[PDB]
RNA sequence: AGGACCGAACCGACUAAUGUUGAAAAAUUAGCGGAUGACUUGUGGCUGGGGGUGAAAGGCCAAUCAAACCGGGAGAUAGCU
RNA sequence: CACAGGUGGUCAGGUAGAGAAUACCAAGGCGCUUGAGAGAACUCGGGUGAAGGAACUAGGCAAAAUGGUGCCGUAACUUC
RNA sequence: AAUUCCUUGUCGGGUAAGUUCCGACCUGCACGAAUGGCGUAAUGAUGGCCAGGCUGUCUCCACCCGAGACUCAGUGAAAUU
RNA sequence: GAUGUCGGCUCAUCACAUCCUGGGGCUGAAGUAGGUCCCAAGGGUAUGGCUGUUCGCCAUUUAAAGUGGUACGCGAGCUGGGUUUAGAACGUCGUGAGACAGUUCGGUCCCUAUCUGCCGUGGGCGCUGGAGAACUGAGGGGGGCUGCUCCUAGUACGAGAGGACCGGAGUGGACGCAUCACUGGUGUUCGGGUUGUCAUGCCAAUGGCACUGCCCGGUAGCUAAAUGCGGAAGAGAUAAGUGCUGAAAGCAUCUAAGCACGAAACUUGCCCCGAGAUGAGUUCUCCCUGACCCUUUAAGGGUCCUGAAGGAACGUUGAAGACGACGACGUUGAUAGGCCGGGUGUGUAAGCGCAGCGAUGCGUUGAGCUAACCGGUACUAAUGAACCGUGAGGCUUAACCU
């Protein structure tokens, strides 16, 4: 509906890379300790997918320090800052939830390399 | 003082670029021209009678089109009165608009709640559920005992029980006006106002400080 | 149960006391 | 639960005030073939608004 | 949403290992707790050398939570495993001297300076 | 509490519904006219017309779906060969409803439903 | 080899849900126990009411058992209603 | 009662399976003698459930789970 | 203790906390040797207590699919009064 | 002449002899903390372990874990654990049948609501010509809790330790209201995966059946654990309490004349219902200006012409709905379905080609399919008519006007 639209289209980043699930993306979110506003990196396999427009967001699982983690990101939020697809992946399944259950040697995904 | 009469269109987030996701409810606010200006000399009290967005002429009844035939042009979907205090406003469709709210900090919006149509206990007044098992007999969700044994001898009036729910009125109070906007007539309130999308809204500056 | 009979109760209190006479001195 | 006393004929009648049937109001007709019919319905001939649907 | 019962892992040394919540401090009736809440604790397994032992009672600042935490952009951390940092019952101030695993930025505060000063991440 | 849903239940489990509209729509596309209780007819538009729009253009895959549903070679052949082209360019609205009204056997409302231009 | 073992028909009756003017004057649905034996069952046979029969609960004997059913004494008697 | 009950014997197909279990189908026979609309509580029968996992309660009642074969391996105790 | 009234007997184990449980003392109100005593591997739709697993039992309910309830046509009852 | 008894569950309500919050006196009250008493019923009042338990002990809380009545509140609302049925055993008593406020194990909880009450929702009629809107608000209900630091200020008090009064800001818990944007749940009406089997002549490719066959993801909607908001401030008259002036009583004396302060209670302030408020209120607009006859001659009865606004009906339907109701649209039309484009979801269809002995891979290919959403489109269906609805609308009294 045109009644919205005008709000949403002016509020979308257009530069966001066309990332695909299972891409080993690295995201550099902003963080403010207080005065400082330094970046923080966050490597990981993608597991979810966006697709709502301005509301679109994507999830990233990682495994770190012996403790697995996950973190959604609002695609058009300013805090996300830089977003690199890094290493690619291929999975042929829109939501890689079954990875939450797996680990180690079985936890790998292989390059599309086409 | 007077608020205006709008039309909920249904929710969106907006980012403040310093870095926070503020939810907001979008509201079209077509200008609300007055139709009559009731006062003590008019037999009554200070008030204004405003109409709003366009309605087909063919539905309009003769008494109505005649009521708009005086003063203000072109009938809207309906009418609403609003109270006054030292507010001088002519009967001419002065077309009060969105920009009036720019001074306001917090507001109201009085909606029309979605129709549940049945309630019953639990969904309505949030009565607690009885045991789902350990032998419960045909009472997994019944209202339960509703009075004392005999010396009242009656169920008290005002008892909480099953019945129709929602679809009434209920206001909101507070609500930051995250963004007044003209040339478009949009009102970005800080989220969550009663009523299904496209329902009429009756917005006023908050009586609370 | 209470019943209201007199001798039906003092037996019980007699037991309750008779135990305390032992349990105290022990 | 069952009654402790016998309700009166006046009471049963009061309970039956709303049982009354409703009138069909204005019965409708085709503008071509004769035929009275329920409005928004096929006439008994099979005519409806002039045109003859249902050959049989 | 650590709530009553609910086994909790330890994220520090001191060797409590498996742990169990038994109360949710935060006034009357408060139900769920997490992120950076304080809760009561009874130790289960505990290390044989033992900075502490089985049947001990303690307080703990929950750190990681499976249900995570949000913060304004709408991002939601979701650690896959529960954890808490042990505290002395009166002095507060965790009795450990190490912190395993990631911790939330949300945990950050005045008196938790002690905890986040340690900890490998965030 | 239903709001904004679309899908009549018609007092049957989902499998029975799907089988029912299957046999019924086959009967419709076959006989052109059919007589049925009104809610079934209004719920029949939604099933039938999309098949014809599917049938508006021949291709092997289109026959594979048109046969994949209804599961009847004579009618899927009857589309594409015949009822396909015959709707050369109508936007839609292939079917009209005509309420004859009120079956005597249980006083259920009735209506014929038919392809838009059976003509004869 | 076996009053062996897991498990259908076959016999049984532990739990719960219904059902309670039920579909049913004892059943249904999901489970459960026995299942080569102190089994299970068809067909006829005999034991008779202060007697039968009883791996004993005072149970069972034609939907009823601390004394069956039908008829007779019989208009038993009733300081009671 | 045109009743979800009771009634002994013989016959015993195709594929899966240890089988007369079971699933699907043959020969064969059926749709159970009120229907039709709506899609609210409540009841009944089930499907799924974020975090927690007996905190429920008289009690883990019910529900959920384990569930097949081949091998490797198996305790306290004993009347072997 | 299927025996113990006074009794939530005292001490130990188990639990964050244990009127039940397991262990021992003897002050056995009123156990005891064929109306058997004390042991017992196996066996139990048996009594009580614990633990892993698992789950809507629960904090706290939520949504969906079927049969009722609801509206329409035809048949059309009942306890009671 | 069967009013079926502790306890637990859901659900409550009222009293004040008040545990908390609020206000005062007094103190063996420096401060903080206390103590006892006076006033006060607005709101609040814990999870567990053990036992059939209310109780009690205990673990850990909390601003606090109020006492009582309500058939020892509450079984035509639920539970049957205790307790008072028949089986059984122990201890004990009796020679015996048996008995035990002594114990142990196993034991059928019925009802379709006529009336009273209660939560909801309609039909009639009245409100004095009729109708369409909007209000006015008598009266009524809803809501009324509180922690925690920081500031004031390490300040008054104290030697210290310790540590405020009044006054602000911020931020939590419990609770209610509201809502799908976010995060998630369900989504048997969307797509793929897969076993067993049956069918479509067969290969292929698709369908049925097995709980949706077993699953994996998921739109709309609905929803909480999601995110928005909420108690108040102010004003009136007040209790306990303190007072100013001051007589009875040259003094005194808060009081008898008088005069002023004084708390979550009271009445207002926020929300919602609300003119059946039969006292039926107010305001705006709209429609009706034709005849004739009989009398018992009065709010009379007919008959003829007349049918306005509006209403209802019917049809397509709704983010409204059990049924009616309320909302939208009905050809000058986007109400629904259809069709068109997107979005979204699923994850590389089919076909053909290529590799391999074969499964399978690869290319065509981010391909298809896509429910409930949006944006458009008259393609189908919302009919040209009737039916209900009247024809200027009482008497008297006054004031203006003839």
């Amino acid at each position: 509906s045109n009644i919205i639209k005008q709000l949403e289209q002016e509020q979308m980043k257009q530069d966001v890379p066309s990332f695909r699930p299972g891409d080993t993306v690295e995201v550099k979110v902003w963080v403010v300790e207080g005065s400082k506003k330094r970046l923080q990196a966050f490597e990981g396999v993608v597991i979810a997918i966006r697709n709502r427009g301005l509301h679109s967001a994507f999830t990233v699982r990682k495994i770190s320090n012996g403790e697995g983690v996950e973190r959604v990101f609002q695609t058009h939020s300013p805090v996300v800052d830089s977003i690199s697809v890094k290493r690619r992946g291929a999975v042929r399944k829109a939501k890689l939830y079954y990875l939450r259950e797996r680990t180690g040697k079985a936890a790998r995904i292989k390059e599309r390399l086409n | 003082m007077i608020g205006l009469v709008g039309k909920k269109v249904g929710m969106t987030r907006i980012f403040t670029e310093d870095g926070v996701s503020i939810p907001v409810t979008v509201i079209e606010v077509e200008a609300n021209r007055v139709t009559q200006v009731k006062d003590l000399a008019n037999d009554g009290y200070r008030a204004i009678q405003v109409t709003t967005g366009a309605k087909k002429a063919n539905r309009v009844t003769k008494p109505e089109a005649g009521h708009f035939a005086k003063a203000g042009v072109e009938a809207g979907r309906g009418l609403w009165e609003f109270r006054l205090a030292e507010g001088e406003e002519f009967t001419v469709g002065q077309s009060i608009s969105v920009e009036l709210f720019a001074d306001v900090k917090k507001v109201d919006v009085t909606g029309t709640s979605k129709g549940k149509g049945f309630a019953g206990t639990v969904k309505r007044w949030n009565f607690r559920t009885q045991d789902a098992t350990h032998g419960n007999s045909l009472s997994h969700r019944v209202p339960g005992s509703i009075g004392q044994n005999q010396t009242p001898g009656k169920v008290f009036k005002g008892k909480k029980m099953a019945g129709q729910m929602g679809n009434e009125r209920v206001t909101v109070q507070s609500l930051d006006v995250v963004r007044v906007d003209a040339e478009r007539n949009l009102l970005l309130v800080k989220g969550a106002v009663p009523g299904a999308t496209g329902s009429d809204l009756i917005v006023k500056p908050a009586v609370k400080a | 149960c209470y019943g209201g009979d007199i001798s039906r109760k003092k037996k019980l209190l007699q037991k309750q006391k008779e135990g305390k006479k032992r349990m105290k001195q022990i | 639960a069952v009654q402790q006393n016998k309700p009166t004929r006046s009471k049963r009648g009061m309970r039956r005030s709303h049982d009354a049937l409703t009138a069909v109001t204005s019965l409708s007709v085709d503008k071509t073939s004769g035929e009275k019919h329920l409005r928004h319905h096929i006439t008994a001939d099979g005519y409806y608004r002039g045109r003859k649907v249902i050959a049989k | 949403m650590i709530q009553e019962q609910t086994m909790l892992n330890v994220a520090d040394n001191s060797g409590a290992r498996r742990v169990m919540c038994i109360k949710v401090l935060g006034g009357s009736h408060r139900r769920y707790a997490g992120v950076g809440d304080i809760i009561k604790i009874t130790i289960k397994e505990a290390i044989p050398r033992g900075k502490v032992k089985k049947g001990d009672v303690l307080k703990a600042v929950v750190v990681r939570t499976k249900k995570g935490v949000r913060r304004p952009d709408g991002s939601v951390i979701r650690f896959d495993g529960n954890a808490c940092v042990l505290l002395n019952n009166n002095s507060e101030q965790p009795i450990g001297t190490r912190i395993f695993g990631p911790v939330t930025r949300e945990l950050r505060s005045e008196k938790f300076m002690k905890i986040i000063s340690l900890a490998p991440e965030v | 509490m239903r709001h904004r849903k679309s899908g009549r239940q018609l007092n049957r489990n989902s499998s029975h519904r799907q089988a029912m509209f299957r046999n019924m729509a086959g009967s419709l596309v076959r006989h052109e006219i059919i007589k049925t209780t009104l809610p079934k007819a209004k719920e029949l538009r939604r099933v039938v017309e999309p098949l014809i729009t599917l049938a508006k253009t021949d291709s092997v895959a289109n026959r594979r779906l048109a046969f994949a549903r209804t599961r009847d070679n004579e009618i899927v052949a009857k589309l594409f060969n015949e009822l396909g082209p015959r709707f050369a360019s109508r936007a839609g609205g292939y079917t009209r409803i005509l309420k004859c009204g009120f079956r005597a056997g249980d006083n259920a409302p009735m209506a014929y439903i038919e392809l838009v231009d059976r003509s004869e």
